[PDB]
């Protein structure tokens, strides 16, 4: 295959700033951060 | 769909004088800040050997006359100097994306 | 006759936390966390890493005879060992 | 829901509004349905949108973990080493996590505001034309056509003209 | 107070009121007291527990300083240890003050609101009936029972025949 | 602006209000021209200015770079530090621009209060005498001098005697 960032798990297709894969990544693509969900709200909550 | 152009057809030096090859794409080769045109080399009755890849980089085993450069569509290979034992038929390759295509070669007088 | 205001709802499910109860649903949530890789091992722009197999740095560099197809070795993007 | 705009005053949404975030609804002698004013979602999806690249954009400079080995007699260096590079991922995940927490109540207290100060306008506007009901609604007084909803979809209610047919009205209810 | 329901509208606190946080007081007829509603004071209790959790939860993953020892002949590491041990205690102690002096004001700030939307429901549901006087109270028309308290209590003010009676005060005042 | 008081209700600034960030304008028999109130301007210097401090000394505590040598034998020591000094740089320049970034969305929302509920004690205390016209204008019915301007701006409104008067104005014009 052919990915702009390389783990030592795998590998990542994505344009999103965040990951939790492994630390030690090579290339330019996203940082690692070691949580299990990170979402930002843009929009009202709903009663329905 | 890459189609290769590759000028002079056939090219005729003498030994010793500067032997410049050169391919045209028709559309840019260059993708992920590194060109990626191959250069091959066929000596008559023989199988065609590798000499440049990525289109700067020389392969080891390859006397260090062969020289390629090149920047966008265009690419050139050049050598000094030229002697007996360098009469073959040349080809450029791209691989920017499937299927792969060669040049119609040129004969080095 | 009436007039009134109101605001966008919909049937989505999505959930968001905040720090003052930790489940609200909201009608859009954008999720900025990448957890699926391919599983493979490949090359970096285009030039392919120098995968070694068994034999490691100093094996390689020295020439160790059982891993021969490390020598004259071309350019690669990052060593695998 | 600090503001109260969210559940309080309306607790029921619209799922007939999908134009817009923030609308009114008409029920008048012309029929009924629901409308959109551009100029409360628009500035809303720009705010969240700036928000959401903001998160990026600051996000960009982060610690980046680099591999380092040692020759099994210097552990106090690899333990050095260890706790070094887990600790900066301990902190900048603390700062993500936190981040992302934080901005997730202003979004949903941002969003309070525009549709609380949706309302706040136009019981400005109509003011003593209209009765308030409770949740939302304005029972305005004067026999107007649908074009009346529009001016007072586009924040431009004159008041004095409608005055008197509305005080005549306040006039025979009493 | 940036909603301004402490103080601004109500300077005075309840001393009396130790059922709960937030409640009414009523003086009528039927003696006087106050009350408390658990609506309000509940998801108070839970907002703010929650709060207090939080903080607790997030603070789990934090630095730990270890000793490490050095043989008078490596100063540079031995420094680079003191350096990046003190360093870290620096950047968890801000975050740790940050966070504590952040949430005490959305705490203060959370109870404006529940008691500001706590008074703006109840004018909502009084509305013609009672007057404002400015300091929170409401003077309704009216000479029904303590039951009637205790409507506006459950949020459940019938509005029609409440006002016959009071549109009859309006106008014997008028 | 959340609160919405600045645009909002109130959309236009006054450039001839020098003496102070917020005040009255009146516009009666005795002339007119501006005026400010102290016990709400006070409190808005001290708050920021209480703001303005406590950045600096919160960041009293910080990474302090220092200069360490390696002698060409031994680089994984020498970017050990190099990666652990601009990684605590990067740390504490991330919470420096999120504090600022943060804190100025609190003054001017700390601001936008502030003249709301300025706003929304004058409403409260004028009541039934003035009427709202939309842009914070207040327009009641007593001929009264120049000092009931002074007595709306101690925040010391006696309403029963004006009311009197204003009730005689409520039904002239119905
Ligand atoms: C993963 O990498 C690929 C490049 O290898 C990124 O390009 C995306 O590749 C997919 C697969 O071919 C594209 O999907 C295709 O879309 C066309 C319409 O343009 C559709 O006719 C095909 O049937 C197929 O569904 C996709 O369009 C293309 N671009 C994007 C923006 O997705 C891909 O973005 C990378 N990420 C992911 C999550 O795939
Ligand atoms: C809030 O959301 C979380 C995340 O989904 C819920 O946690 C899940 O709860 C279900 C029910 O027991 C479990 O099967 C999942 O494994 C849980 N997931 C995680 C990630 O914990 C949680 O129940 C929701 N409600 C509350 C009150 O927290
Ligand atoms: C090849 O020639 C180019 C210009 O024609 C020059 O820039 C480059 O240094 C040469 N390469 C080698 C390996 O001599
Ligand atoms: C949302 O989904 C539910 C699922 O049953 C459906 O009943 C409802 O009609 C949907 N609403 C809209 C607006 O599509
Ligand atoms: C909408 O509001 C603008 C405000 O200037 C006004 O020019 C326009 O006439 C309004 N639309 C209609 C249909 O009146
Ligand atoms: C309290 O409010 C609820 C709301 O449904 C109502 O059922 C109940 O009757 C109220 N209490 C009394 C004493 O009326
Ligand atoms: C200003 O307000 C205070 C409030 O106690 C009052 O004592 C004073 O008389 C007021 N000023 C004037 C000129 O009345």
């Amino acid at each position: 295959c052919n990915t702009k960032c390389q783990t030592p798990m795998g590998a990542i297709n994505s344009s999103m700033p965040f990951h939790n894969i492994h630390p030690l990544t090579i290339g330019e693509c996203p940082k690692y951060v070691k949580s299990n969900r990170l979402v930002l709200a843009t929009g009202l909550r709903n009663s329905p | 769909d890459i189609v290769l152009t590759q000028s002079p057809g056939s090219l005729t030096v003498s030994l010793g004088q500067r032997a410049t090859i050169s391919c045209r794409a028709s559309e840019s080769v260059d993708n992920f800040g590194k060109s990626f045109m191959h250069w091959y080399q066929q000596k008559p009755g023989q199988s065609p050997k590798l000499l440049i890849y990525r289109a700067s980089n020389r392969e080891f085993g390859i006397p260090a006359r062969f020289n390629g450069s090149g920047s966008g569509t265009d690419f050139a290979l050049t050598i000094n100097p030229v002697e007996a034992d360098d009469v073959a038929t040349y080809f450029c390759q791209q691989s920017n994306e499937d299927p792969r295509t060669f040049g119609g070669g040129t004969k080095l007088e | 006759d009436q007039i009134c205001i109101g605001y966008h709802a919909n049937n989505s499910t999505e959930q968001v936390d905040t720090i003052m109860e930790k489940n609200v649903t909201v009608t859009h949530a954008q999720d900025i966390l990448e957890k699926k890789h391919n599983g493979k091992l490949c090359d970096l722009d285009g030039v392919k890493p120098l995968i070694l197999r068994d034999c490691s740095v100093a094996g390689w560099l020295l020439g160790n005879p059982m891993c021969d197809e490390f020598i004259n070795v071309p350019e690669w993007s990052y060593i695998v060992e | 829901g600090l503001f109260g705009a969210i559940a309080g005053f309306i607790e029921g949404g619209w799922q007939g509004m999908v134009d817009g975030w923030y609308g009114y609804h008409h029920s008048n002698e012309q029929g009924s349905g629901y409308a959109a004013d551009k100029e409360s979602t628009q500035k809303a999806i720009d705010g969240v949108t700036n928000k959401v690249n903001s998160i990026i954009d600051k996000m960009n400079t982060q610690f980046e973990a680099v591999g380092r080995e040692f020759n099994n007699l210097e552990r106090r260096i690899e333990n050095l080493n260890k706790k070094m590079e887990d600790g900066f991922l301990d902190v900048w995940t603390y700062n993500a996590e936190l981040l992302v927490l934080m901005e997730n109540e202003r979004t949903l207290d941002f969003h309070d505001s525009n549709v609380k100060n949706l309302y706040d306008k136009v019981r400005l506007q109509l003011r003593d034309n209209a009765k308030e009901l409770g949740n939302g609604c304005f029972e305005f007084y004067h026999k107007c056509d649908n074009e009346c909803m529009e001016s007072v979809r586009n924040g431009t209610y004159d008041y004095p003209q409608y005055s008197e047919e509305a005080r005549l009205k306040r006039e025979e209810i009493s």
